[PDB]
RNA sequence: GCUGAAAGCAUCUAAGCACGAAACUUGCCCCGAGAUGAGUUCUCCCUGACCCUUUAAGGGUCCUGAAGGAACGUUGAAGAC
RNA sequence: GAUGUCGGCUCAUCACAUCCUGGGGCUGAAGUAGGUCCCAAGGGUGAUGCUGUUCGCCAUUUAAAGUGGUACGCGAGCUGG
RNA sequence: GUGAAGAGGGAAACAACCCAGACCGCCAGCUAAGGUCCCAAAGUCAUGGUUAAGUGGGAAACGAUGUGGGAAGGCCCAGAC
């Protein structure tokens, strides 16, 4: 998990979602990939 | 929304009651039954039925699709039911079936037994499968889960239970 | 001519009984406390207790809107340093369910002795049985 | 589950044939009596009331003796209340004795512990005292500080302080049970309880187990 | 995490359903009805006359003195008092 | 027309930007042991040689020897280097 | 400009900010700034919208399929995503 203040898609597999209004990314190829806003 | 546009064909021998909100669906796999939201259309008709919201609520359609989508793993339900299947992968792990508790020896000091919900049966065909049976489809993934947390497949050998239809991507250490 | 003023020992007091159901709780809170003051009878006096008896009944079928439920917060302190504790409006109603109608109508009372005087009369209950039928309270709709 | 109302005999050791030394407690636990039982129906709650010891006839005042009367026992040296588990049902009169204590192997004892009367900080409450010699003048055992200064502006609450000690209500939880010896009406356990010789013991089986 | 649409797919979440920490509420110990919102249970005691006017949860006289308490004394592993 | 100062001692109390113990994500995470971030303030969190010292450096421990606020907390509480 | 050397009403409290300049009395009326659910005087007023965080009722670069309004382009029943 990388908590930071900018969250983006770092790659083509990677998805932003709103979970429980926290923006977070969720990737399905590459683990260090997940970020959560805060 | 259009997913709920879609709708779901009722087969021969499965019948549906509606209360308003709370519906139910029997067949001969048993007794399968849920209250939608309060914005969501329900009608029988031919041999189908139809959703679609109310009015005066907000996001309706999104309400109409996931209804929709639970009906429709309802008939799906009652009729030749859901399975899901795992595997257990490593040394000396083994599983085996006692009536309604499996029993799971996965490299722990003490055993590990699971108590299957009501409608969930299961058997292994061998030590090292598991095949659960059931109407709901929910609680067979819930019961999958649970089966699966005990150990979950470690990404250096694989080991642990798993789905059988998985990728586990395993990755090397350093080098060699 | 001087303007009337009630009398504390010639006031008459009816007993109304409300049903708080479904109610918000401000907004019953707010009758609640304008009738226990008095301010709907024509003889009010600011000084003078001139309002009425209340029994509230389903003190733990009372509604909040949005998210309160789980987000409204009840602090208090014990006097020791530690001190402050707190409870959500689930946590109060699972707990004592009346002291949040009490606390709000209390919230909503003058300050003093005679508010104190005034929020002695309210009556809150959590079923809806009371005990007050040699009263006859009057149903109230609020 | 219940328990009984004993009193403090002494202490004493137990030798056993392996060469260990036991101190044990001699509580003697004479039949406790029923009083009175509560219900949920009229009480609120399910307890008993038992009494036990004996007590001088032109010592016990008419109320008190009308309320044994009604139970039809003996009066005794004072009321204790045990509240009462689900399967437990006792009848007024009947007699309780240490045997209910034969298989429990746990107690806990509740008395009152001595009395010290008014207490400094260093005793009540383990204060280092401050220097002997060395410049220190008339602060020897005195508490130092008790708060900070114009910010907090107060004592907290709850401060340690001097004042009385002891002589209050004590539980001692999970005491082995060494010996209960029905016809000398004898409750032995494993170490020290609250309070002098002669002084009143609770004893329950214990809680926490 | 499960099921799941909005967004034919994906998605732990929007509806719904599971887990999840010495933190929180309890469980353990002690105080505790001046909780003036002053609670409950059991037991005990007292069921005599008259007078006045200012008439009322009025005063006064005679007889009566309970259950209990206090006081005094001998004291305590209780205690500054 | 007076708000006593550094350090020590005694006694503390709060914050959390967490030192230990507790839970978790990622790892250039095989294991053991780590790195980093998230949650978490319940409890705990050294004795000394030197120096007035706070600090610091050393010597031995410890699960750990936290960072700060409180008139650089505390002299109608002690000391007075 | 105000305070100083100016009271009254409002800004919770709050010289210096907003309204406004107290000769005395009245248990009369209309207004200012600010207000009108309860504390606490007066709209639980009317009509049309927006917001779901208790935003309102503290804070930036920057980040995000959170929604409501424009304004115009692509791609599409010769089949688009």
């Amino acid at each position: 998990m990388k908590v930071r203040a900018s969250v983006k898609k770092l790659c083509r597999n990677c998805k932003i979602v709103k979970r429980d209004g926290v923006i977070r990314v969720i990737c399905s190829a590459e683990p260090k990939h997940k970020q959560r806003q805060g | 929304s259009r997913v709920a546009k879609a709708p779901v064909v009722v087969p021969a021998g499965v019948d549906v009651k509606i209360n308003g909100q709370v519906i139910t669906i029997k067949g001969k796999n048993g007794e399968l039954t849920r209250t939608l939201n309060d914005a969501v259309e329900v009608k029988h008709a031919d041999n189908t039925l139809t959703f679609g919201p109310r009015d005066g609520y907000a996001d309706g359609w999104a309400q109409a699709g996931t209804a929709r989508a639970l009906l429709n793993s309802m008939v799906i339900g009652v009729t030749e039911g859901f399975t899901k299947k795992l595997q257990l992968v490593g040394v000396g792990y083994r599983a085996a079936v006692k009536g309604n508790v499996i029993n799971l020896s996965l490299g722990f000091s003490h055993p590990v037994d699971h108590q299957l919900p009501a409608g969930i049966t299961a058997e292994c065909p061998t030590q090292t499968e598991i095949v659960l049976k059931g109407a709901d489809k929910q609680v067979i993934g819930q019961v999958a889960a649970d089966l699966r947390a005990y150990r979950r497949p470690e990404p250096y050998k694989g080991k642990g239970v798993r789905y059988a239809d998985e990728v586990v991507r395993t990755k090397e250490a350093k080098k060699k | 001519m001087k303007t009337f003023t009630a009398k504390p020992e010639t006031v008459k007091r009816d007993w109304y009984v409300v049903d708080a159901t479904g109610k918000t709780l401000g907004r019953l809170a707010t009758e609640l406390a304008r009738r226990l003051r008095g301010k709907h009878k024509a003889e009010y006096t600011p000084h003078v207790d001139t309002g009425d008896y209340i029994i509230v009944l389903n003190a733990d079928k009372v509604a909040v809107t949005g998210n309160k439920r789980t987000d409204k917060v009840y602090y208090h302190h014990t006097g020791h340093i530690g001190g402050i504790k707190q409870a959500t409006f689930e946590e109060m109603i699972a707990r004592r369910p009346e002291r949040v109608i009490e606390i709000a109508v209390k919230g909503m009372l003058p300050k003093g002795p005679l508010g104190r005087a005034m929020f002695r009369k309210l009556k809150v209950y959590a079923g809806n049985e009371h005990n007050h039928a040699a009263q006859q309270p009057q149903v109230l709709d609020i | 589950m219940i328990g009984l109302v004993g009193k403090k005999v002494g202490m004493t050791r137990i030798f056993t044939e392996d060469g260990v030394s036991i101190p044990v407690t001699v509580i003697e636990v004479e039949a406790n009596r029923v009083t009175q039982v509560k219900d949920l129906a009229n009480d609120g709650y399910r307890a008993i009331q038992v009494t036990t010891g004996a007590k001088k006839a032109n010592r016990v005042t008419k109320p008190e003796a009308g309320h044994f009367a009604k139970a039809g026992v003996e009066a005794g040296r004072g009321l204790w209340e045990f509240r009462l588990a689900e399967g437990e049902e006792f009848t007024v009169g009947q007699s309780i004795s240490v045997e209910l204590f034969a298989d429990v192997k746990k107690v806990d004892v509740t008395g009152t512990s001595k009395g010290k009367g008014f207490a400094g900080t260093v005793k009540r409450w383990n204060f280092r005292t401050q220097d002997a010699t060395h410049g220190n003048s008339l602060s020897h055992r005195v508490p130092g500080s008790i708060g900070q200064n114009q910010t907090p502006g107060k004592v907290f609450k709850g401060k340690k302080m001097a004042g009385q000690m002891g002589n209050e209500r004590v539980t001692v939880q999970s005491l082995d049970v060494v010996r209960v010896d029905a016809e000398r009406n004898l409750l032995l356990v494993k170490g020290a309880v609250p309070g002098a010789t002669g002084s009143d013991l609770i004893v329950k089986p214990a809680v926490k187990a």
